[PDB]
């Protein structure tokens, strides 16, 4: 309710809410007949002249009196407003104020509230449409968010929201009838629409907050204050609780994906019994304010050739690349009982995910017990400046002996016990600050020695 | 403290109201000339002069300017009957006393006095010159001088 | 360019004005006439009409034109609505018609007086420039187009709009009125030319595009990379830089440091003399010069360094700008060994300066003796020194670098330790 919060601390109190309208109120907790209160007003340099009032009974807080102001031309921002309350029969001013309207504005919440999971796991993307569109240039925001899990919490958590890169307090969102082949973030910008010629559109605002713990359901709420600027006033009530289910991190089924080549990727994560999966990716290239249009998918294809292996554990999928942006990942789970959970994946460069396949190990003994290692020269574009990996033991022992050298370098040396039985294996990373790629999985291991 | 008039987003939001404003007049079904004329200010200026007046000639100027709209508005909406028309009148009326209120925020109360005046009959009038007022003397005033007013 | 090729527009009659205190009106025929036969008659609103006195030139290959300049004798007002009579004086006959508001029509002047520079890092492009016309000059927004003098021709020169934002002021008060503005991107190295053209804001004042400048040539300053340049910082109090020495040249380095971003002043940047070592106790060859001077840890550096040939001739370069914190010269570490068995040892460090070196990233090599195959590691930010592995007994010798890689710090590399024989 928004008569509460306009009380303050003062005998007589109203509230503009589009500051082209305006009520005033006062409260006693005795009641009255018809006819005993006015509500005289008057502009500076005017005949005083009365409010329409009407009463209203509220045991709560005894009797409250409420006007409500032709809006025509009854309501002026910045000329002072003389205001006298007074039993019209003893004609004695009970309250007296001076008011300038545009002091006590109270904003309306933004309604039609819709959010999303955002692009990365925590994510979370608001877009509103802003009530009274004319005034949304002069208002700051406020956010709470809490799990539905923590009735007994006291933490709202409230948040300030203020323009970023990647935060857009008001915008001209662009179409009241939209089709998904727009750009992403397209806004009229400077081309602000010129009233119903063009789309007369929602002038609403959307951005992303940010460092939520992902996997669960939050609820939210929104409200706003004039940032005080040239319009003055008090924080408006909140809108109604809206609730957002967040993705859940991708980590937590093992999500893998990779290039071998620099235009195929190959995605991995498990599976749970009675449980089906299916894969998604995307591609965008800068981070902005993101449209009201859900995000786009297209869908991963198998890798099975049905081959019989069967490693009934791990789904395993690819579809093929580009290196123009970052990419972005999503791996949806199907139970037998017909419900569905998404997770999102970690984004990534294409070349932070670069997995050059299980290098060409190759050594050579200068001495029994010891050895220099190299590699067979291929994929020279990646190979010479990959980080190697390696690790090797003796026969039967599980002790092992490591190495890792510098970025692009041969395989080194390695010692042992002469004509003593060894073997060793090796993994790669392309971490070469020409390409930022991951682990790749593990070369088959070799009796070297 | 800081005057309302100085932030710019208020001179923009007042530009963008009056062209809607202005760009309504074209829906509603008739508009015919006014029965007996209606005095409007003298929005006409050369840069030449503009560069040499004291400002608080200016600032004293522009004010009687936008009280001399306002006193012809309500004339208008004083003559018209209820249509339409006064309608569109009426929330004009509004733009002038927000425009007025504004101006005094920063201006200070200054003794106005009348320019060379045009007796228009046309409503269209009106509008045109709240919108000619507020593209010119106004923010002309808002920008080459407004840093200077603004502080204390 | 030429104004009145810009004006032509679309419409019989036209009309432009460069200052809002000016007007010009003129028409091309497609057959000359005799002297007196027509003559531009105009009223503001309200007014008895008059006339302005034409003049006339040939157009090439097209015909030939009327011209009339609104004499200085009366006032032009802007928002004020004036009509355009041109009359055929034999026949008392109107031929064009037009209705003109003089805030409607607009062709400013390009700035005059360009000036601009490198500016504070590499591939930026300090832009100066002073109001042709004052009063209006904050009622006009600028477009900006540039390129490479050498033709070499691989696209048509780019154009980026002037708008208002930290770093670019379209207008400015200057010890005269005009405006700077600050440009990112281009290549360094490369000379550059310059131009500058304006169109009315559209709000006040409407109108389209003026003319374009002159060009004006800018000679960028390299990336001193290319020179070989590297800056650092022992401890907060000092700075010492070097850079690569030419055979037949002269050269002298400079610094700057600032706390902000702002649009930059009409005056070139100046310099603190940064003071040379002493040359010849530190190198007779001096194949790398060297310089030193006083720092501090509040603000970002600007370093630029100059060369002169035994021709006569000067070139300038820029270095990349630095954080204190990101050019720590942390010296060279305290590196500790201990065998925990004989050809296996683990690594550490001889405790000092812990502000610094408990969150540095430690860097070390290793071979045998007579051999030149290096053994590597790279351990975690603030890492001990690990451990490693050798033949028991055996001769090995190691050396190690540093950088402050810590996120308390984002210091470089620093050089080599000595190399030592540690078995
Ligand atoms: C972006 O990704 C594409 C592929 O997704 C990369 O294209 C790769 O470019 C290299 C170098 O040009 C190609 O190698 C060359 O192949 C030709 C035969 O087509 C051979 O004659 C050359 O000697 C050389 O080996 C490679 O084939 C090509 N890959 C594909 C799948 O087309 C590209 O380099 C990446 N970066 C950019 C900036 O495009
Ligand atoms: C900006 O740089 C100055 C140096 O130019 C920093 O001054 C540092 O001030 C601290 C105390 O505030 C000094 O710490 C002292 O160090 C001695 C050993 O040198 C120790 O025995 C004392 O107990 C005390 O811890 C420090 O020496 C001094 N210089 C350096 C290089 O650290 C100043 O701290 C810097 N700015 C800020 C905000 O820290
Ligand atoms: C009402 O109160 C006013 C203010 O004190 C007083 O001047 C006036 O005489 C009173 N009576 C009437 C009838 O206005
Ligand atoms: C109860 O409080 C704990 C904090 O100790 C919180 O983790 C939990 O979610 C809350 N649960 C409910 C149902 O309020
Ligand atoms: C030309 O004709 C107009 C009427 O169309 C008339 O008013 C004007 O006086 C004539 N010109 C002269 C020089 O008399
Ligand atoms: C080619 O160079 C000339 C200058 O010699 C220039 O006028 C022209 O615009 C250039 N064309 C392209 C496509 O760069
Ligand atoms: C490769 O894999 C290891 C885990 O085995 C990661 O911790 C490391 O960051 C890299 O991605
Ligand atoms: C230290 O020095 C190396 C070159 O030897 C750089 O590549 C590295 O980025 C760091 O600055």
């Amino acid at each position: 309710d928004v008569f509460l919060l306009a009380l303050g601390t003062e005998p007589l109190n109203c509230f503009s809410q589009t500051f082209e309208d305006l009520t005033c109120f006062w409260d006693e907790e005795e009641a009255a007949p018809s006819g005993t209160y006015q509500l005289l007003y008057a502009y500076r340099g005017e005949k005083p002249r009365a409010c329409p009032l009407y009463s209203q009974s509220v045991p709560t807080f005894g009797t409250r009196y409420v006007c409500q102001f032709p809006a025509q031309d009854e309501v002026r921002l910045f000329f002072p407003l003389h205001l006298w309350v007074k039993n019209v029969s003893l004609n004695q001013t009970l309250i007296q104020r001076v008011l300038f309207v545009d002091s006590v504005g109270l904003p309306a919440p933004p309604r039609v509230i819709k959010a999303r999971g955002g692009s990365q796991p925590g994510e979370l993307q608001i877009h509103w449409e802003a009530p009274a569109p004319e005034i949304s240039d002069f208002l700051r925001h406020e956010l709470r968010y809490g799990p539905t899990d923590s009735s007994n919490a006291t933490a709202p958590s409230v948040i300030q929201l203020l323009s970023t890169e990647t935060c857009c307090p008001t915008l001209w969102m662009p179409n009241p009838v939209p089709v998904l082949d727009q750009p992403p973030c397209v806004h009229p910008t400077a081309s602000q629409p010129h009233g119903p010629a063009p789309f007369l559109t929602v002038k609403g605002g959307s951005c992303l907050v940010s460092g939520l713990q992902a996997g669960k359901s939050y609820w939210l709420q929104l409200r706003s204050q004039p940032d005080g600027v040239s319009l003055r006033g008090s924080w408006g009530p909140w809108s109604f609780p809206v609730t957002v289910d967040l993705p859940g991190d991708a980590v937590t089924i093992g999500l893998q994906c990779f290039t071998l080549d620099l235009k195929m990727v190959t995605c991995q994560w498990q599976q749970q019994d009675r449980t089906s999966s299916q894969g998604f990716f995307r591609h965008s290239r800068t981070r902005c304010c993101p449209t009201d249009r859900d995000p786009t998918w297209e869908k991963c294809e198998e890798e099975e050739p049905r081959p019989g292996s069967q490693p009934a554990l791990v789904s395993r999928c690819h579809f093929k690349s580009r290196n123009d942006s970052v990419i972005h990942i999503l791996v949806e789970v199907t139970t037998a009982q017909g419900a569905v959970h998404s997770y999102l994946g970690s984004p990534f460069w294409i070349h932070q995910a670069v997995l050059l396949p299980t290098p060409s190990l190759h050594w050579r003994e200068v001495s029994s017990g010891r050895l220099e290692l190299e590699w067979q020269h291929q994929s020279s574009w990646a190979a010479q400046e990959t980080c190697y990996q390696l690790r090797y033991t003796g026969e039967g022992r599980e002790d092992w002996k490591v190495l890792e050298p510098s970025l692009g370098a041969r395989g080194g040396t390695l010692e042992l016990r002469p004509r003593a039985r060894y073997s060793l294996q090796l993994r790669a990373r392309l971490n070469g600050p020409t390409y930022q790629g991951p682990w790749s999985a593990w070369s088959p291991p070799a009796r070297v020695s | 403290p800081v005057a309302p008039a100085c932030d710019p987003r208020l001179l923009n939001k007042l530009l963008r109201d009056s062209h809607l404003l202005h760009s309504r007049l074209s829906q509603c079904p008739d508009v015919d000339p006014l029965s007996i004329p209606v005095l409007l200010p003298a929005v006409d200026f050369s840069l030449g002069e503009w560069k040499t007046q004291t400002e608080q000639s200016k600032a004293q100027d522009i004010l009687g300017a936008v009280s001399l709209l306002l006193e012809g508005v309500m004339a208008a909406r004083g003559q018209l009957e209820p249509s339409c028309l006064s309608s569109l009148l009426g929330q004009l009326s509004g733009q002038v006393r927000l425009l007025l209120g504004a101006l005094q925020g920063l201006l200070g109360t200054q003794l106005p006095l009348q320019g060379r005046t045009t007796a228009h009959k046309d409503p269209n009038a009106l509008f045109l010159s709240l919108q000619q007022l507020l593209r010119g003397k106004v923010r002309f005033l808002l920008l080459v001088e407004g840093p200077t007013l603004c502080v204390r």
